């Protein structure tokens, strides 16, 4: 997902039709510029490293990827051993995708709010 | 009871009702909204309370 | 465009001497027409008039004068004492809880000016007073809010209200009002005294 | 506020535009309202000089039509010119239209807004 | 400059200023639109001699 | 225009023989006077100050 | 405040005792005019502390907000 | 006194106060776009009541001998009909007036309306009862 | 050479005289000694002097402000800023990136010794003082003295022709210099520019 | 009685001098009525004997009660001390 | 409207002042 | 709530001229040091009227500057 | 100075200004709005004052001698 | 020196007006601040009449 945010480069969207600070916009500090950063999603307590590499293992090697045709979602699936195996998990997180039956009861039909 | 039930007692679901009754309360309490805490319940001298004549309808 | 001739007298100075009812400063007795001992003057002192006013003008001037201070700090005047005195030092603070008499230096001075251009405007007519801006004031009011709701016209000066009749049996009486003198009311004045002020929920 | 009815005058040029200086600078104006007004001004100021420079450039060509070409000068005058009338005509009266019905549209925001239109209550 | 002059020369024309708006206030009588401007001079006069008679016992400094 | 205006001004001028008979030199329920003879409205409203009710 | 605010109430206390005593009888000083003079202050100092006491009480019981009471 | 009263009474007591004092707060809200008006003066206000008073003293009798409340409103009616007509000339001409002046003779017009046409009015109608 | 400037303080710093009597002509070339603040953004314009090729550099010089908001503890409006495009100097083309945003003109003009002037003017709404006890309305001002000049109009044959979408620019284009910085008086900066001049060195 | 330290030495003697200025007019003003000299009856711009004896005394009232009065006023004010 | 007796400005009355004395008007 | 000094001296500018104008109209002065119950009772009357009269001058004046901004 | 004399100017104007509305008796409670009457009284009292300043000046001009050092 | 001004004007308007109004010395009510009120706006207009008066009128 975030290859799909592009109000990450909404700044150089100012600039495609006016051209008179863009060079000004070069000057800045690159901070996330054309660049993706994962924040940590393990503890690891290793002090010779000031910074540790979260990318996805599939998304290491940008020749591999740049010659498929294919959307970055075989970087997401599938690509992690954990599971929960507990009925009361959520597998969902969207509680309004759903249907009201054949016979379509309303206002649960009629909303998005709940379907 | 000063706006009866009989109105629209033939409906189970009371929105009828409640309108026609909350019409009526609104008609009284506009007429007697702004004299409640100088002449009704809401008085500093609780002693003198009388009380508020949109009580019923209400 | 606007500026045609709309700006013909420029020196405010120039119409004070002339038409306000004051006696001519070119006197040269003014230099020494009375003795005071002054004593050491290093500073240009400029005198404020009347005889209650001056002293605030002065307090106005006075950067010192804009530190805040806490009411447990000032629990004192000229000849009373606010510390034993509980009561009065409740509603010591109290009156000083108004908006009015704790406004801020921007509030005076914003005060001060609106009267100064009154007090020139209106005597002078010079028109350099105003403001130079045009400005267009439109209220943009939040109509989507549950809570403040303006009122669409007016409410009116007087209403006459009737007083409903027969909304209460408890005692076979149709009559719920009846004023001091002892006759039961038919009707009621209600008047408006605030146009501008909200209606409350 | 405004009369209705068949009998009633329809509004003038002067009621037009004394309502429309009232909605635009008037200090009982909301934001909104004004703000109405004043996008109305702004985009019907296109129609009239549109439609005038379109009738000029249509009437330009039809002075020299096939037929137009080769008549006495008064009648290829008034034959070249009906287009530019018509265009002309067409551009100035869909200015006067988006605008005043707009500015009406406003007018009616503003006594909805203070309550001046009778059967009308929230 | 002379600061202690131009101070002088300020309290000279405001106390001049007070004492003929003193013998104005006086010497008005009819709700204004009556007053003698000779009998105001010479009380103007009077009341500055009053107060440069005044001033040295009142406005010194402590 | 004399049919018109002569019923008109024969119904104004009889207005105006009426209320002269009457010695009425007032004006007319309808005059609106210039600017320069028009009563500026009062801005200043300083509401009474807020006071509990005893009662 | 200032202690040059209190040098104008001292003023004002002065011309009000001033007024008092002199306005009437303009006589000689002496030793009952002085009694007189301290008379007049003790008196003007009493009206002072009193007409504080009301005029902060006053302005002090009038509504301002929404009572708390804690 | 705050300090001779309970828990409980306290409660009360600035449940009271609190319920009173909503105007107060309204005072400090108010709008840009909204038609001024001089409001009322206290005297009028308090004379325009009197006057009121005057009429509530001559109904009384009748009103309180009569059984019907459908006669009673008959009364109300008439009466208010009359009332509201003189009360939407003195709204109208107090909008419109431009200073307490102006205000206090649209409501010594209203307060005359009532003492002079409203009181005879009035009778004629309760002796019509 | 005679060097004796028109002093720009008071009604004349917020409606400049030669914009008021639409008389330029007659002010071309006048010196006029001015007092207000700078702003930070800095304008460049293509020019040659002594035969070296460089930049004049124009800045905005907020010579009046005028407060319209009477709800101060509310609400924290925005001045309405009346100013005049100062040109700062000329600067070489190496040297563009010297020129710095916000960079201080000259030293500002020293404390005034008369204490009934630490209040803001009736007329440019300047306050003077070095520690104003309204944070919000603290103003450094400064004093600059320098020439009267017309804006330029646009003379392909002379080479002065300005991109405005590009960012090139030849020609002095006031229109266009106010309507990019946002300005509010466009007609007076419109109507001429201050050409900064310094006692020779 | 809460006293800080706002004027300066010279200002504060400045204000002082003000306040005094005042007084004085005050104190002319008081002078002339007692003494009778703002009657609809002046003649002229002098002073008769009567006018100036009466003044003498006021004069003299002036000059032996300023002091005294004005340190009676400041020990019963009691004004703390500005530090 | 109504111009209050006070507010009334008796301009018709300035002219009925300012006419002669054998005028028609005042005859009426 | 914090108040300036310059709030504190108009304060005391209020009471300084609320207790000249009570003494000047109850003639407070002319006791032996001590108040009356009458000339108590007319300081207090004009205390109050003095503290209202105060809250509607301010209010006054600061609706006339605001009618000036608006 | 100008600024100086500009506030002794408007001073003045402020004074004789409730002068004449003292003198005048345009104060009331009634109404707040200045009648006609009223109104032209104070105009005539204005046009007294400037009178009476006229001639004061005229004569101080000419004749320095009537007012000089104490 | 205009805040003095301000002051000043202020500082009369309220004593002019409270002599005017306070004469019975009898307690306020909301109508004896009505009074006060109109008191003052009686103060500005004579104010705004004999300025104008005095500055070519």
């Amino acid at each position: 997902f975030p290859f799909l945010e592009k109000m990450k480069y909404n700044q150089y969207k100012e600039y495609k039709n006016d051209y008179l600070f863009y060079l000004d916009f070069l000057k800045k500090e690159i901070t996330d510029d054309h660049s993706f950063f994962w924040k940590a999603r393990k503890v690891i307590k290793l002090p010779q490293y000031s910074v540790f590499s979260f990318v996805p293992l599939k998304l290491m090697m940008w020749k591999t990827m740049i010659n498929y045709p294919e959307s970055f979602w075989y970087a997401a699936s599938r690509v992690v051993q954990s599971r929960r195996k507990k009925v009361f998990v959520t597998k969902c997180s969207a509680r309004t995708l759903t249907t009201a039956g054949w016979t379509f009861i309303t206002p649960f039909s009629s909303n998005i709010k709940y379907t | 009871t000063v706006v009866p039930t009989q109105t629209f007692y033939q409906m189970q679901d009371y929105y009828m009702l409640c309108g026609l009754r909350f019409e009526r309360w609104f008609r009284c309490d506009l007429v007697y909204h702004d004299q409640r805490h100088t002449k009704f319940d809401q008085v500093k001298n609780q002693k003198n309370y009388k009380t508020y004549p949109c009580y019923r309808e209400y | 465009l606007s500026l045609i001739n709309q700006y013909k007298s420029l020196n405010l100075s120039s119409s004070i001497k002339h038409n306000a009812p004051f006696i001519n400063r070119d006197l040269y007795v003014f230099d020494d027409l009375f003795s005071y001992n002054l004593g050491d003057i290093t500073t240009k002192k400029s005198l404020f008039n009347d005889k209650n006013s001056f002293l605030t003008s002065y307090s106005y001037l006075n950067n010192n004068s804009w530190n805040n201070n806490e009411f447990d700090l000032i629990d004192n005047l000229p000849f009373t004492t606010l510390f034993d005195n509980n009561d009065l030092f409740n509603n010591y603070k109290s009156f000083f809880q108004d908006s009015i008499f704790n406004s801020p230096k921007k509030q005076l001075s914003s005060d001060s000016k609106q009267l100064f251009k009154h007090i020139i405007y209106r005597s002078i007519k010079n028109n350099i007073i105003q403001d130079y801006t045009k400005l267009v004031k439109h209220e943009d009011f939040d109509e989507y809010s549950r809570w403040i709701k303006r009122s669409p016209g007016e409410v009116l000066p007087l209403r006459i209200i009737k007083y409903p009749l027969g909304l209460e049996t408890i005692h076979n009486n149709i009559f719920e009002n009846t004023n001091n003198e002892g006759n039961v009311e038919l009707f009621r004045l209600r008047f408006n005294s605030n146009s501008s002020k909200m209606q409350h929920k | 506020m405004e009369p209705f009815g068949t009998d009633e005058r329809n509004w003038t040029h002067e009621e037009k535009d004394i309502i429309t200086r009232f909605l635009k600078y008037d200090k009982h104006v909301n934001l909104k309202t004004a703000e109405m007004v004043y996008s109305a001004e702004v985009e019907s100021a296109y129609f009239g000089k549109a439609g005038a420079l379109a009738g000029g450039v249509i009437s330009a060509l039809f002075f020299n039509f096939p037929i137009v070409r080769n008549l006495p000068i008064i009648r290829r005058s008034v034959i070249g010119v009906l287009p530019f009338l018509y265009c002309y005509t067409w551009g100035k009266n869909t200015q006067e239209e988006l605008r005043w019905l707009k500015t009406f549209a406003a007018y009616q925001r503003f006594v909805v807004y203070h309550g001046q239109h009778c059967k009308l209550w929230v | 400059d002379n600061y202690a002059a131009d101070v002088q020369r300020q309290f000279n024309r405001t106390a001049f200023d007070s004492l003929y708006k003193i013998c104005y206030n006086s010497l008005v009588q009819k709700n204004g639109s009556t007053i003698d401007f000779q009998k105001q001079i010479d009380c103007h006069q009077r009341l500055i001699q009053v107060f440069a008679k005044i001033a040295p016992i009142v406005v010194k400094v402590e | 225009l004399n049919q018109k205006y002569y019923t008109h001004m024969e119904h104004l001028w009889t207005v105006h023989v009426n209320r002269l008979n009457q010695k009425i030199l007032e004006d007319p329920l309808y005059t609106f006077y210039p600017q320069e003879l028009n009563v500026p409205k009062h801005n200043i409203i300083v509401p009474t100050i807020f006071r509990d009710t005893p009662q | 405040m200032d202690p040059v605010l209190g040098d104008v109430i001292a003023t004002r206390i002065y011309k009000a005792c001033f007024k008092h005593v002199y306005g009437k009888n303009m006589k000689a000083y002496s030793e009952k005019d002085e009694a007189k003079f301290d008379q007049c202050l003790t008196s003007y100092v009493e009206s002072y502390k009193s007409v504080t006491n009301h005029f902060i009480t006053y302005l002090g019981q009038l509504p301002k907000k929404g009572l708390s009471l804690d | 006194n705050v300090e001779e009263m309970d828990t409980i009474q306290k409660m009360n007591y600035e449940a009271t106060v609190n319920m009173g004092r909503q105007d107060l707060i309204t005072r400090e809200y108010t709008f840009y776009s909204d038609y001024e008006f001089i409001p009322i003066q206290e005297d009028r206000k308090q004379q325009m009541e009197d006057a009121l008073n005057n009429l509530h003293k001559i109904i009384h009798p009748t009103v309180t001998q009569l059984k019907k409340k459908a006669n009673v409103q008959e009364i109300q009616d008439r009466v208010f009909r009359k009332l509201q007509g003189w009360e939407g000339e003195l709204n109208t001409c107090v909008f419109s007036a431009k200073n307490v002046r102006d205000s206090n003779f649209c409501a010594d017009r209203f307060t005359n309306r009532i003492n002079t046409e409203g009181v005879e009015f009035v009778k004629q109608i309760l002796r019509e009862y | 050479a005679k060097d004796q400037p028109f002093d720009v303080d008071g009604f004349d710093a917020k409606v400049y005289p030669w914009v008021r009597e639409n008389n330029v002509n007659d002010w071309e070339y006048k010196l006029v000694k001015m007092r207000g603040y700078f702003k930070d953004q800095r304008f460049f314009v293509r020019r040659k002097r002594d035969g070296k090729e460089g930049f004049l550099v124009f800045a905005p010089f907020v010579t009046a402000v005028e407060r319209v908001n009477h709800r101060l503890k509310q609400k924290d409006l925005l001045p309405v800023e009346y100013s005049v495009f100062v040109n700062l100097g000329w600067v070489p083309v190496e040297n563009k990136k010297d020129v710095e945003l916000g960079g201080e003109v000259c030293p500002p003009m020293d404390a005034p010794t008369d204490s009934t002037l630490f209040v803001n003017d009736t007329f440019t709404g300047f306050n003077p003082d070095p520690a104003n006890p309204e944070d919000t309305e603290q103003v450094t001002l400064t004093e600059i003295t320098g020439i009267v000049r017309r804006g330029e109009q646009q003379d392909i044959l002379a080479r002065r022709r300005n991109w405005n979408k590009e960012g090139i620019y030849n020609w002095v284009d006031l229109d266009y210099m106010g309507k990019i910085f946002r300005l509010f008086n466009l007609d007076a900066i419109n109507t001429a520019y201050i050409e900064r001049v310094v006692p020779s060195f | 009685m809460s006293t800080r330290k706002i004027f300066d030495s010279e200002e504060q003697s400045f204000i002082r001098l003000v306040d005094k200025f005042y007084l004085g007019l005050s104190l002319t003003k008081l002078c002339a009525q007692s003494c009778n000299l703002l009657r609809n009856d002046i003649s002229g711009s002098a002073l008769t004997q009567k006018e100036k004896d009466c003044l003498s005394i006021c004069y003299n009232n002036i000059e032996k009660t300023q002091s005294a009065f004005y340190a009676k006023v400041k020990t019963t004010m009691n004004l703390p001390a500005v530090e | 409207e109504m111009i209050l007796p006070h507010n009334n400005r008796q301009l018709a009355r300035q002219y009925f002042d300012s006419l002669p004395e054998n005028d028609i008007n005042r005859k009426y | 709530t914090e108040v300036s000094n310059h709030n504190y001296t108009q304060a005391v500018a209020y009471l300084n001229r609320a207790t000249s104008s009570c003494v000047k109209k109850c003639d407070s002065l002319n006791n032996n040091g001590s108040l009356s119950s009458k000339q108590e009772s007319c300081l207090k009357t004009c205390a109050e009227n003095h503290a209202i009269a105060t809250k509607i001058h301010a209010e006054y004046i600061r609706k006339l500057a605001e009618s000036k901004y608006l | 100075d100008k600024r100086k004399i500009q506030h002794e100017g408007i001073i003045a104007l402020i004074n004789y200004s409730t002068l004449c509305a003292q003198k005048c008796d345009v104060l009331k409670g009634h109404d707040d709005k200045i009648t006609d009457t009223e109104e032209q009284c104070l105009r005539v009292c204005a046009e007294k004052i400037r009178q009476t300043f006229e001639f004061t000046n005229d004569i101080y001009l000419k004749n320095p001698n009537l007012t000089k050092p104490n | 020196m205009e805040q003095n001004t301000t002051q000043v004007f202020s500082d009369l308007a309220y004593k002019v007006c409270f002599k005017v109004i306070n004469d019975k010395n009898k307690p306020f009510v909301l109508h004896d601040e009505q009074r006060l009120a109109n008191c003052l706006t009686r103060y500005v207009e004579a104010f705004n009449v004999t300025s104008e008066y005095f500055f070519r009128e």
